[PDB]
DNA sequence: CCGTTGTT
DNA sequence: CAACGGGCGGAACTATGCC
RNA sequence: GGCAUAGUUC
């Protein structure tokens, strides 16, 4: 995926407009769940990697199932798929979050 | 005294040209910092120009300070008169 | 030959149907010799670049060389062409006794005066494109009334 | 110059190979890729008076799906090429069983071998190319999203699957650039492949008519 | 380069070609006269043209009492102290914001540029 | 441009039809005399002759600068680069007037 | 006038009043104008 | 010059230029041209003095008023192409006195420089501490403000 | 600065000093006492003369050479003419050109017009000037990657020319065929075909309405540009461009045409 | 100012 | 290359002359 | 009743 924003976008630019504020959402959330940050977690990096997979398969653009349907919503949400995994990476979500 | 060499792609006239707008934008600019600089904390003008609610630095500085160069069509005041902008000046004067 | 003749002065006189060479218009006033035509337009006759703008202008004299067919030239193109010629130099001669210039003189002996005038018109325009007076500006207000 | 020319010479046929290995034809990755000496030595440093004389630059090559299928690519020697000259070639492509071929043009065609090269189209497929128009590829430049040309059953499947009839997709017109790079006659579709600023990719569709 | 004329008709006379003795004629269209030229160059174009306005100044111009004057510009010849000066003063002067002189004394009317 | 143009050329053209001596004899290139290449056709309306008033020039040159083979160099690398004849004597006094400056 | 009968169909495609295609999927993507905005990718940039 | 100061002549309205660089004298009896009146500065010192000053401000019962100031050589009408041949002076008791010399030739003065305001925008005070938009605005709104 | 110098247009005028046509029959006894030396060394023929002196100055800054003047001559009028020319050594470099109804004075006032305004020295027709200023902006600017993944930001040359020729410009030596692009729709049409022309035209709309800092939503830039690209053919907002659509007739009566829209159909 | 149609 | 024809902001409020 | 012209507000 580094490769692939790297050829779209040139020029080094990293602001974007996509419809989901991930990292307001995950400030949120640690508001919300009153979450320590100095204290070890409980949640699981593969259960961090299965989540990301199967919701990524609920954000459908393109509605179908030939080769051509699934070409088009891949090329449809590409970007933000980029970015979802971007700021959902285990290491990251372990890390900072 | 024709010591003035030209820049290149531009002609003896615009190159004096701008060397003269550059020198006077610098010293409206240069009063301008001073004026905005030398505000107080209780000045309404600064009230209504850091909150964002209406002026800008450069009116304070038109204010306080220096109104500034007056250009006409992108250029400077042209020659109306015979070689002169108004009856109460010489032929052929360039100064500020 | 456009490109080796470069400029020629033209003059548009009222009432005629389109535009005049300025040589036949001297000639029509009634003055055949370059060197006295030159003496109403080129005051001064050590210009060599002045002499040289208004040479073409004189080539065009190649052909018209008195004035009764330089006023048969100038009514050709009335606003009713004539059917006889006799008609047309009449309306020629009129039209430059009455329409042009009128402020010089509308008398009978008025065109030593307008040469005049007319020379000084083309001398003027000789030096706007010789570089040597600013082209006027008709927002400059000693220019109106 | 007699340098220049060989330049010239060389950079149309480099971009002639570029557009026959697009166009799917089999071209070889050396004969893609000469230098400028390479091709010096090979064919001739000296033009005027030499061996490359705009003859033996002839290409003939075969399509990746069918030997039998090929495509000349001549080089006229004439700043204008004549109906005689047409005919020739016609001849040559005749004599050889070949129903493809390229026509590159120092300076231009007449109306008149351009109608006589338009009246045998089912019998024969003829293009011109002028000398200019070839210096560069028009593909490579950075403006120019990538085109594929599209088969008859991808053609029909994308027109089942939109429920579309082929007069509601855009149209690009015969006497295209890039439309007379790829040989696309009309009733063919070309698809579009270009990156997005706000999907990150977007597929197009074109109609040539 | 100058325009000369005929004496008989007064009109301009046109150079022809003498194809016998390898000469220069100057004729007319009007009558038959003709003439030997001493300059021997018939057209002359400078593109240049970057003329030196001391011939095209009047003296006349010390009288303006819109000019600017100084007195740090004695006069070459009668050692006059104040002298008006001015620009180019012309259009096709390139852009060249060189000055040019003249002396104030009256009857002098010396016109130079340092 | 393009009408005017065409006039123009075709102008020209007819103008330098007009002055043609009329019959365009098509007269043979000339025979030799050290020089290569002497047998050349190569550069319309060049001659043996020119090449002959072409070597002494470089043999005044080369002996001043101080010898036939070498002119016969200079001269051959300037016939194989030349293609007209105004150009080829162009090229002859370049080389005989600067070599003249560093003989000096 | 120009733009005035461009809709954005059932079919999610942005035909106009002919219904000629003119964008598969409404700018590209298939969102609203109003409900986005300005991120950061975060993986771009940095260095291996 | 002489003639048209002393009114013997030529009527003051009429106005004379001369284009000193191209030799050529043109004198207007026309109608229709736009002029304002002007003071006039012989040497360095203006022509207006004292007893004038007096004259005037007896203006009643003395029959001395305008035409008598006009008459007497004092100030004149400049219309706007004849301004091209001039060198005027804003303020007489700060320009024409002895300072680092910018011009010591001038020919003229000027009355009052407040006078190159209209009717509608002689009734804003301290214009010159406003903006000229401003200064627009207040001329369009003089005309319906209710007296 | 040499590519300055190929993509900018020059025609002899640029570079000449002065000329004058002379009548010297003599190839000896020459009129010019400047030219007697060479002219002598050099030498039917007609006796007219066409002398003309080029400007130092502009001779020398755009890198010519006389004997590309007198090859450029050549090729221009073919061997027709003669021409003598003089080498740089001498403080005045002259040209001396002679012709190898249909008068002299008049054919050759016209030859030197024809060779003042239409010679075409060097560079290519219709580029009138050409700059040259480093960039200093971040996408005029070529920005690579490095070895290591960053992105560093380079500056390199670039030239801003006043009239358009895309084409022979992009098939130029030594000129980028990849970022090389002008700002005429139509020129960008014509030579690069209908997507290009789409980038394009969206590229300009971006910078002239983010030139004013402002911000407009991608969508209904790619919008419009669609609209305007998507039959194929550049189709302008006008009544050309509205009535060129195989709409309904009631659509295009409303706009810029009502009545004839009508009556045609 | 610039799209049609004529004339050449 | 020349001539011809259509195209040129949005609203709102008073008054006066004339058919 | 309508046509035209002028002025003014945003
Ligand atoms: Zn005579
Ligand atoms: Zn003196």
């Amino acid at each position: 995926d580094r490769e692939v924003l790297r050829v779209i976008f040139p020029t080094g630019d990293s602001k974007v407009v996509l419809p989901c504020n991930l990292l307001r959402m995950i400030w949120n959330a640690q508001k919300i769940f009153h979450i320590n940050p100095r204290l070890p977690s409980d949640l699981h990096p593969i259960k961090v990697v299965e989540g990301v997979k199967e919701l990524s398969k609920k954000l459908v653009i393109v509605n179908g199932d030939d080769p051509l349907s699934r070409q088009a919503q891949e090329n449809a949400t590409l970007l933000f798929n980029i970015h979802l995994r971007s700021t959902l990476c285990s290491r990251r979500m372990a890390e900072e979050f | 005294n024709n010591e003035l060499e030209p820049t290149p792609g531009n002609t003896l006239r615009q190159t004096f040209e701008n060397q003269v707008n550059r020198i006077l934008n610098d010293a409206r600019d240069k009063t301008g910092s001073s004026a905005q600089k030398s505000l107080s904390e209780y000045n309404n003008f600064k009230s209504m120009v850091v909150s964002g609610a209406k002026g800008s630095k450069i009116n304070i500085s038109q204010v306080i300070a220096v109104v500034g160069q007056q250009n006409v069509e992108g250029k400077r005041i042209p020659f109306g008169f015979k070689h002169r902008t108004l009856p109460h000046f010489i032929k052929d004067d360039y100064g500020p | 030959k456009k490109s080796a003749i470069g400029q020629r002065i033209v003059a548009t006189l009222p009432y005629i149907k389109q535009e005049v060479p300025i040589i036949i218009v001297f000639r029509a006033l009634g003055f055949v010799s370059d060197r006295d035509i030159l003496e109403h337009i080129i005051y001064d006759f050590e210009d060599p670049e002045m002499m040289e703008m208004v040479k073409p202008s004189l080539d065009e004299a190649f052909v018209i060389q008195e004035q009764n067919v330089a006023l048969n030239f100038i009514g050709s193109r009335g606003a009713k062409p004539g059917v006889t010629k006799e008609k047309r130099i009449k309306y020629a001669k009129e039209v430059l006794q009455k329409e042009m210039l009128p402020h010089v003189g509308v008398s009978d002996f008025c065109e030593t005066k307008k040469a005049y005038f007319l020379g000084y018109m083309v001398h003027r325009l000789l030096l706007a494109a010789l570089g040597r007076r600013e082209l006027d500006d008709r927002d400059h207000y000693g220019n109106k009334r | 110059d007699d340098e220049e020319e060989t330049y010239r010479l060389w950079k149309i046929r480099k971009t002639i190979m570029q557009l026959c290995h697009d166009r799917g034809y089999l071209v070889t990755q050396d004969g893609l890729d000469q230098t400028l000496e390479e091709f010096k030595a090979q064919f001739g440093g000296k033009p005027s008076e030499g061996r490359p004389r705009r003859t033996d630059l002839t290409v003939l090559v075969a399509h990746n799906d069918d030997p039998t299928d090929q495509m000349f690519v001549f080089f006229p020697e004439e700043p204008k090429v004549g109906i005689k000259t047409i005919k020739v070639y016609c001849q040559r492509m005749q004599e050889e069983n070949i129903t493809r071929a390229l026509i590159v043009v120092q300076q231009g065609m007449t109306p008149s071998a351009k109608q006589s090269l338009v009246d045998m189209a089912p019998k024969y497929i003829l293009e011109q190319f002028l000398q200019q128009e070839l210096l560069i590829n028009i593909t490579e430049h950075e403006l120019v999203p990538e085109h594929v040309v599209m088969t008859k059953e991808e053609v029909t499947e994308l027109l089942a699957r939109y429920k579309l009839r082929e007069n509601q997709l855009p149209r690009i017109q015969a006497g295209d650039p890039v439309a007379r790079y790829f040989g696309i006659k009309r009733g063919q579709v070309v698809k579009i492949i270009r990156p997005s600023e706000t999907a990150g990719r977007y597929i197009t569709y074109r109609l040539v008519q | 380069v100058g325009i000369r004329f005929c004496q008989e008709c007064n009109n301009m006379l046109y150079p022809k070609e003498d194809k016998e003795n390898r000469i220069l004629l100057y004729a007319c269209r009007n009558c038959d006269y003709q003439q030997e030229a001493d300059n021997s160059c018939i057209y002359v174009n400078k593109i240049t043209h970057e003329v030196d306005e001391l011939t095209q100044i009047i003296a006349d111009v010390s009288q303006d009492p819109t000019l600017p004057r100084t007195e740090d510009h004695p006069c070459q010849k009668c050692g006059h102290k104040e002298a008006v000066f001015f620009q180019s003063h012309s259009a096709r002067a390139e852009d060249a914001m060189r000055l040019y002189y003249v002396c104030t004394a009256p009857h002098c009317g010396h016109r130079w540029t340092e | 441009d393009e009408a005017h143009k065409e006039e123009w050329n075709l102008f020209y053209q007819k103008q330098m039809q007009l002055r043609k001596g009329k019959d365009p004899k098509i007269e043979e290139f000339v025979p030799p005399c050290p020089l290569k290449e002497a047998s050349s056709r190569r550069i319309p309306r060049l001659t043996v002759k020119a090449r002959e008033h072409c070597l002494r020039l470089l043999e005044e040159a080369l002996s001043s600068n101080r010898l036939r083979a070498k002119a016969v160099e200079l001269e051959h690398e300037t016939f194989r680069n030349a293609k007209v004849a105004n150009l080829y004597k162009a090229s002859v006094l370049k080389k005989v007037a600067d070599i003249h400056r560093a003989s000096k | 006038k120009s733009m005035e009968s461009v809709m954005v169909k059932y079919d999610a495609t942005v035909r106009n009043s002919i219904n000629q295609v003119v964008q598969l999927r409404y700018g590209e993507d298939g969102l609203a104008g109003e409900s986005v905005e300005f991120q950061n990718l975060a993986t771009l940039k940095p260095s291996n | 010059r002489k003639l048209r100061r002393q009114m013997d002549i030529i009527v003051s309205e009429v106005s004379m230029i001369r284009d000193i660089r191209e030799r050529e004298i043109r004198i207007y009896t026309d109608a229709g041209r736009i002029c304002r009146p002007l003071l006039i500065v012989e040497k360095q010192k203006l022509l207006l003095k004292k007893r004038h000053i007096d004259q005037l401000k007896e203006r009643e019962y003395n029959n001395y008023s305008w035409q008598d100031l006009v008459a007497s050589g004092v100030v004149e009408y400049i219309d706007t192409l004849e301004e091209e041949t001039v060198m005027l002076a804003m303020t007489p008791d700060d320009l024409q006195e002895k300072e680092v010399a910018y011009c010591s030739t001038y020919t003229h003065c000027e009355i009052h420089p407040s006078m190159i305001l209209g009717v509608c925008a002689s009734i804003i005070p301290f214009p010159d501490h406003n903006q000229s938009p401003r200064n627009t605005y207040q001329s369009a709104m003089g005309k319906q403000a209710m007296g | 600065k040499d590519i300055l110098c190929r993509l900018e247009h020059t025609t002899l005028r640029k570079v000449t000093a002065n000329t004058a046509i002379y009548y010297d029959p003599n190839p000896q006894s020459t009129v010019v006492a400047e030219d007697q030396e060479w002219v002598n060394v050099y030498y039917r023929i007609s006796p007219w003369l066409l002398r003309v002196e080029l400007d130092r100055k502009h001779m020398t800054d755009r890198k010519l050479t006389m004997e590309q003047i007198a090859e450029k001559i050549n090729a221009g009028f073919g061997d027709d003419l003669n021409c003598i020319f003089n080498d740089d050594n001498a403080e005045k470099l002259v040209l001396r050109i002679r012709i190898m109804k249909m008068d002299d004075d008049v054919f050759l006032r016209c030859i030197e017009s024809n060779m003042l305004t239409d010679m075409t020295l060097q560079g290519i027709e219709q580029i009138s000037k050409v700059y040259m200023h480093l960039p200093q902006t971040d996408n005029k600017k070529k920005i690579i990657i490095t070895e290591d993944g960053e992105f560093k930001a380079l500056q390199e040359w670039i030239l801003e020319t006043d009239g358009v020729s895309l084409m022979r410009v992009l098939s130029e030596k030594d000129v980028d065929p990849v970022r090389t692009t002008s700002n005429d729709i139509v020129e960008i049409f014509t030579v690069l075909g209908i997507e290009a022309v789409r980038k394009a035209l969206e590229r300009e709309l971006y910078h002239v309405i983010s030139f004013d800092g402002s911000y407009v939503n991608y969508r209904h830039l790619a919008l419009l540009c669609d609209t305007m690209t998507c039959r194929g053919h550049l189709m302008a907002i006008t009544r050309h461009g509205v009535n060129r659509q195989d709409t309904g007739p009631l659509m295009k009566c409303s706009f810029e045409e009502t009545v004839d829209v009508l009556m045609e159909a």
